[PDB]
C-alpha cells in the first residue's frame, strides 16, 4: 500500500511565526492528499484536500502546496487555537493511509515547575501498598527529569509518570511520578524524596518528607 | 447539524466478537460513503472500513479484510461494524466518518463521531481504588486523588462535581507491570483557600458501574 | 463479484459517432474494479466497464441525449460536457 512519512515528528514554534510540515508518498498520489488537524481529547477535523483546497470555515492562514510526491502544509500566522496534531491522507485510491503525525508545540518563555509530594494516604496502608506521588506543576520545555530517593538511595524499576499534552492558556506542561513500595518495605525507611531537573532549574531541587 | 454517534464498544476477550453501530441525524444517509477509522492510544489514524455511497460497495484495510463487515442501514441511517476474531492490536478508539460529498466511495473524513472504545484482553474488570492525595508543604497548594489498579480504561474525574474546573490537571493513565492502569487528577488552589472550602474529586468508572465522590482533606 | 473504483481517470481521447467514444486510463491500486460511470436518457454501450490495470487504457462508449458524462466518482470523478 502508500505510506506516507510526516517531516518532522514533532515541532516547536511561538505563536506568529510561520511553521511547516511535509508529507512524503511512496509513490505519486497525483494532487490527491488532504490535512486533518486533531486536538487533544478530540475527533480531526478536515482542514484541506486535493492538495491546496481549503475546507469552508478553515482560516487562511493554513495553506496546502506540493504535487506528486512531496507536500507540505504551512500555517502562516501561527495562532492560539493552533497547537494540535496534524494528520495527512492520500485519497488516490484504497487502502486510504495516513501520515504518522506531526505535533505541533507552542514555544513560550522557559518555565520551571513547582513540585509538590504526597505520602501515601492511610486507606491504602491498609491495603499493604504505599504510593508516594511528585508532581511537577507548570514547566516549559517539557523535557523534565526526575528521580526517586529514599535514604538517599536512587530507586529503579519503581516508578511511573505521566505527563499531560500542552496547557491551553499558558501552554505549560505538567508531570505527576508514582512511587509505589509494599507496607512492608515502605515502613522499612525514613525519608522519601523526589529530586527534579529541569532547563528552567538552575540547579536540581528536592521536595522530601519524613514519615 | 450533522452529528454522528458510536455506540456498542467495550472490553471483549481476544477471538470475540463486537459490534459497534454509528447513529446520523444531521444528512441524508442514503447518498453518503460511510467510513470507520480506528485510533489506538497515542497513536496515529487507521483507515478500517468504508461503505461506497453509489452501491453496496466495501472496502476494507487490509490488517482487518476477513474478520470485520461494514453494514448499512438506510432507514434508520445507521452504520454498523461487525468484528469478529478480535485481536490484541484491535485495541483502539473507533471512530464512524462522513464523506465530504453525496455518491462517493468513501475518500475523505469531513465529519467525525467522538468514537468508542474498543478493548481486547483477556483481563478481568476491575473498579479503582480512590485514595486521598492530602496537601500539607506549599507553593499555593496541591491537592489530588490517585485512582489505582482498574482495568479497561475508560476513567473520567470532576472536582466537586462539575464546579471545580480552574486550576485542574487530570492525568494519562500509565499501566501498571500488573496489567492494570493508574491515573491520578489534582488541582492547585491558593494556600488562603484551604480552609474555606471543601474538595470532593469524583471518579468515574463505567466498566465496572463503579462511582466514587472521594473527600481530601489536609495532613 | 468486483467492486468500484475508487481512484480517478486520465482523459486520453475523445471523439464522435450517433455516439461517443471515451478512452481513459486508471490512476490507482485496487484494480481490478468495477468503473463507476454515470450520465447527469443517457446510456453505456460498453457491457460491464471495468479495468483490470493501471497501464492499460479502457475504452468507454456512450450514447447521450446537453449533460455532463461523469466517469469515475468522489472528489475526483471525471467530469465532461457533451451534445
Amino acid at each position: 500500500d502508500i505510506q506516507m512519512t510526516q517531516s518532522p515528528s514533532t515541532l516547536s514554534a511561538s505563536v506568529g511565526d510561520r511553521v511547516t510540515i511535509t508529507c512524503r508518498a511512496s509513490q505519486s498520489i497525483s494532487k490527491w492528499l488532504a490535512w486533518y488537524q486533531q486536538k487533544p481529547g478530540k475527533a480531526p477535523k478536515l482542514l484541506i484536500y486535493t492538495t491546496s483546497t481549503l475546507k469552508s470555515g478553515v482560516p487562511s492562514r493554513f495553506s496546502g502546496s506540493g504535487s506528486g510526491t512531496e507536500f507540505t502544509l504551512t500555517i502562516s500566522s501561527l495562532q492560539p487555537d493552533d497547537f494540535a496534531t496534524y494528520y495527512c491522507q492520500h485519497f488516490y485510491s484504497v487502502p486510504w493511509t495516513f501520515g504518522q503525525g506531526t505535533k505541533v508545540e507552542i514555544k513560550r518563555t522557559v518555565a520551571a515547575p513547582s513540585v509538590f509530594i504526597f505520602p501515601p494516604s492511610d486507606e491504602q496502608l491498609k491495603s499493604g501498598t504505599a504510593s508516594v506521588v511528585c508532581l511537577l506543576n507548570n514547566f516549559y520545555p517539557r523535557e523534565a527529569k526526575v528521580q526517586w530517593k529514599v535514604d538517599n538511595a536512587l530507586q529503579s524499576g519503581n516508578s511511573q509518570e505521566s505527563v499531560t499534552e500542552q496547557d491551553s492558556k499558558d501552554s505549560t506542561y505538567s508531570l505527576s511520578s508514582t512511587l509505589t513500595l509494599s507496607k512492608a518495605d515502605y515502613e522499612k525507611h525514613k525519608v522519601y524524596a523526589c529530586e527534579v531537573t529541569h532547563q528552567g532549574l538552575s540547579s536540581p531541587v528536592t521536595k522530601s518528607f519524613n514519615r | 447539524e450533522v452529528q454522528l454517534l458510536e455506540s456498542g464498544g467495550g472490553l471483549v476477550q481476544p477471538g470475540g466478537s463486537l459490534r459497534l453501530t454509528c447513529a446520523t441525524s444531521g444528512f441524508t444517509f442514503r447518498d453518503y460513503a460511510m467510513s470507520w477509522v480506528r485510533q489506538a492510544p497515542g497513536k496515529g489514524l487507521e483507515w478500517v472500513s468504508s461503505y461506497s455511497g453509489i452501491d453496496d460497495s466495501t472496502y476494507y484495510a487490509d490488517s482487518v479484510k476477513g474478520r470485520f463487515t461494514i453494514s448499512r442501514d438506510n432507514s434508520k441511517s445507521t452504520l454498523s461494524l461487525h468484528m469478529n476474531s478480535l485481536r490484541a492490536e484491535d485495541s483502539a478508539l473507533y471512530f464512524c466518518a462522513k464523506d465530504r460529498g453525496p455518491r462517493g466511495v468513501g475518500e475523505l473524513f469531513d465529519s467525525w463521531g467522538q468514537g468508542t472504545l474498543v478493548t481486547v484482553s483477556s483481563a478481568s474488570t476491575k473498579g479503582p481504588s480512590v485514595f486521598p492525595l492530602a496537601p500539607s508543604s506549599g507553593g499555593t497548594a496541591a491537592l489530588g486523588c490517585l485512582v489505582k489498579d482498574y482495568f479497561p480504561e475508560p476513567v473520567t474525574v470532576s472536582w466537586n462535581s462539575g464546579a471545580l474546573t480552574s486550576g485542574v490537571h487530570t492525568f494519562p493513565a500509565v499501566l501498571q507491570s500488573s496489567g492494570l492502569y493508574s491515573l491520578s487528577s489534582v488541582v492547585t488552589v491558593p494556600s488562603s483557600s484551604l480552609g474555606t472550602q471543601t474538595y470532593i474529586c469524583n471518579v468515574n468508572h463505567k466498566p465496572s458501574n463503579t462511582k466514587v465522590d472521594k473527600r481530601v482533606e489536609p495532613k | 463479484s468486483y467492486v468500484m473504483c475508487t481512484g480517478s481517470f486520465k482523459l486520453e481521447k475523445e471523439v464522435a459517432e450517433g455516439t461517443v467514444l471515451v478512452q481513459v486510463k486508471y490512476e490507482g491500486t485496487d484494480a481490478p474494479c468495477k468503473i463507476p460511470f454515470s450520465s447527469q436518457n443517457g446510456r453505456l454501450i460498453t457491457a460491464n466497464p471495468i479495468v483490470t490495470d493501471k497501464e492499460k487504457p479502457v475504452n468507454i462508449e456512450a450514447e447521450p441525449p446537453e449533460s455532463y458524462i461523469v466517469v469515475g466518482a468522489g472528489e475526483k470523478a471525471l467530469k465532461l460536457s457533451w451534445f
